[PDB]
């Protein structure tokens, strides 16, 4: 997910910019975005939520909107416990288990159901569960008693200033994302979200691993509260974003850095190339217009070819295989774009899976490492092109084996196909520094791929007045068999061309196309 | 500068445009959240059911050993009552919300039965508190603590 908010003076209008542009599965079923307008006398929302949630996680009105990305926000803790005597070591005494027997129904093949016993056991951290090879796990998740979740976000996405979005935000009911505000008075604001338990000791690594489960030290009792998180307000840069990267570049200059908050918050971890592309295209853009804006959305370069290319192509001339020299060649020629008609990205794309890994977010391949001072211009560099040369020469193998060749047009091999509709990708891989993300399948035996991830919600919101917007759903509002509405947005996602989104009355009457009249009684 | 007059609804209604994007128009809060429930059981039924299902710790119970480990994950965190807790703890208006958001799908559901696959109807009724149960399996049991960082399968 990527998320942004412009502040008015870096518009050419004067009206404060939003991107809500979240990444989850296609498939997913809780993950499903679905896209709505409410209209009360009081209240008025539009936009996406996951499926079956009664309130917009990602939405904008009038006055306002929001955006999310996650964070990783650590709210709980995995403990490992040191069985003894049908109890658990603690404070250097055994502990008995708290237990409860629970049973449930569990359907079997012939339509009827068997009552399961399930035994529910408990030491002072939480819930215990056995892991195949025999560990014993505590789990103690912050915030069980924070009931208020929905009704904030509901808060939030209501507000009617930005004063009373923060007293929403404080109440600490939402456990997790960074959370991205922007309204037509002018304000934008990046908040690092969640419930975080109040820690003496251990950085974010600690805390993510089976932290000891035999000493009262370990067991937290206490929440951060919103100031003591990550947050930026009209910062001197104008903007902010979140690309799923660390909180430590929210903006340009910035306005904090990892020392001023507990280190058990979020990692210090290199900076994806997508977020490293995030914050060039704000930085580097002033007097953006909405058009100009999503224009930026669309950004799809392989920013890995351009730290990798130039220590690589030289190196692989030198091979005396022509075919590593023919590859070398076809990645020199390349505009370093994820366009469809590129026929050398594919290439691209498998030597960086053995150059940085499946994920691509592999660093020991790198001649100088990424470092917070050059967030982004590093890392870069080949360090053994040697070793790179050899993995082209896999690269090249792997390539003509799933593909049929090093040369097929990259919209050629990736698709996005819903029902009938079979059109050209255009974008990929996040870590491979793609802003626009359509995280493409293994190909089928045809060489032929499609996402299973990425793009899927996507609006860009101008705070005028009226406010401007434009949006796409990758997968369509509906996903009810025989639907109509499945695959009747891929065609102009494929074009990125953008549906106005229509929250006037006046334009909601001159598009209906179905009236529900209904009515509710308690 | 102000913004634009904001619309007074007169009557209870949806209009869907030709993406099948439903604009909601509800007389007041209850009214919107019924007409939400409508129409997210229109677009997605199927699966919000089978979730909201899942989200009771009735998974294994309606659908067998499939939904097993899922149904062992949230009956192990308690999810299930907890979310009546948080349903009982919900504001008196809120909660009035919630209830009109389900009843928008029950209604759904029973004026279109057709619409509903025949393997997700034994789970309607669904109430407020299945509502709040599913949102807080996605943010405590799927967003914060995932049952493979705790089992350690990933």
């Amino acid at each position: 997910s990527n998320s942004w908010a412009v502040a008015p003076g870096k518009t050419a209008n004067g009206n404060a910019l939003l991107l809500q542009n979240p990444h989850l599965s296609w498939t997913t079923d809780y993950f499903t975005y679905y896209e709505a307008h409410l209209v009360t006398p009081d209240f008025e929302i539009y936009g996406a939520t996951q499926i079956g949630l009664p309130v917009i996680r990602f939405a904008f009105n009038q006055r306002m909107g929001i955006t999310n990305t996650v964070n990783g926000m650590v709210g709980a803790t995995n403990y490992r416990l040191t069985l003894q005597d049908g109890g658990y070591l603690y404070d250097g005494q055994v502990r008995p288990f708290e237990r409860r027997q629970a049973s449930y129904r569990l359907r079997q093949a012939d339509g009827t159901t068997v009552d399961k016993p399930l035994e529910i056991r408990s030491s002072v951290h939480g819930p215990v569960f056995e892991r195949a090879d025999g560990t014993a796990v505590a789990v103690r998740v912050a915030g069980l008693d924070r009931p208020g979740m929905l009704e904030q976000y509901f808060d939030m996405i209501t507000a009617d200033s930005f004063d009373d979005y923060e007293a929403a935000l404080a109440r600490m009911q939402v456990p997790t994302f960074n959370i991205v505000y922007a309204d037509r008075e002018g304000t934008i604001n990046y908040s690092f979200n969640g419930v975080a338990p109040k820690r003496a000791e251990g950085d974010i690594a600690f805390w993510q691993g089976n932290v000891p489960g035999d000493s009262s030290r370990y067991l937290w009792t206490e929440t951060h509260p919103l100031d003591d998180l990550p947050r930026v307000t009209n910062p001197p840069g104008g903007f902010v974003q979140n690309s799923n990267d660390p909180p430590w570049t929210p903006t340009w200059p910035v306005t904090y850095t990892p020392k001023d908050f507990p280190s058990y918050l979020a990692p210090q971890t290199p900076h994806s190339l997508r977020a490293q592309q995030s914050v060039r295209l704000m930085s580097e853009n002033d007097d953006l217009t909405l058009e100009r804006f999503m224009a930026l959305q669309l950004s799809h370069r392989a920013v890995m070819a351009d730290r990798t290319l130039p220590d690589l192509i030289p190196a692989a001339l030198i091979d005396p295989d022509p075919e590593v020299q023919a590859a070398a060649r076809l990645l020199a020629a390349w505009d370093r774009e994820f366009t469809s008609d590129s026929r050398a990205a594919l290439l691209f794309e498998e030597w960086a899976r053995l150059f940085a890994g499946q994920n691509f977010a592999g660093q020991a391949g790198f001649a100088t490492p990424w470092s917070l001072d050059k967030p982004v211009s590093t890392p870069y560099g080949v360090r053994d092109p040697k070793a790179a040369v050899d993995q082209l020469r896999t690269a090249i193998a792997n390539t003509k084996r799933k593909y049929g060749a090093i040369d097929r047009p990259f919209g050629d091999a990736s698709r996005m196909i819903l029902n009938d509709v079979n059109v050209p990708g255009a974008a990929g891989y996040g870590n491979l520094g793609s802003f626009r993300v359509f995280t493409w399948s293994d190909p089928d035996e045809n060489g032929v791929r499609t996402p299973v991830h990425g793009e899927t919600w996507v609006a860009m919101i101008e705070f005028s007045t009226p406010v401007r917007a434009y949006g796409l759903m990758s997968y369509g509002n509906s996903r009810q068999p025989g639907t109509t509405h499945y695959s009747d947005q891929i065609e102009r996602v494929s074009r990125a061309d953008f549906r106005e989104l229509l929250l006037r009355r006046e334009q909601v009457e001159a598009a209906v196309q179905e009236r529900t009249p209904f009515n509710f009684k308690p | 500068q102000a913004p634009i007059a904001a619309y007074k609804p007169r009557s209870n209604e949806i209009l869907w445009d030709g993406y099948g994007v439903p604009h909601i128009y509800g007389v007041d809060a209850p009214s919107a959240f019924y007409g939400y429930g409508w129409a997210q059981a229109r677009s997605h039924g199927d699966n919000i059911l089978r979730l909201y299902g899942e989200a009771r710790g009735k998974g294994a119970e309606y659908w067998g050993p499939d939904y097993e480990q899922t149904t062992v994950w949230l009956l192990t965190n308690g999810v299930p009552e907890r979310a009546q807790q948080w349903y009982a703890q919900q504001s008196p208006d809120f909660r009035a919300n919630l209830d009109a958001f389900a009843a928008g799908i029950n209604a759904y559901a029973q004026q279109n039965p057709d619409d509903i696959s025949p393997d997700v109807r034994q789970v309607l009724p669904v109430s407020g508190a299945d509502v709040v149960a599913h949102a807080h399996r996605l943010m405590n049991f799927l967003y914060v603590a995932s049952p493979g960082r705790t089992l350690g399968e990933g």
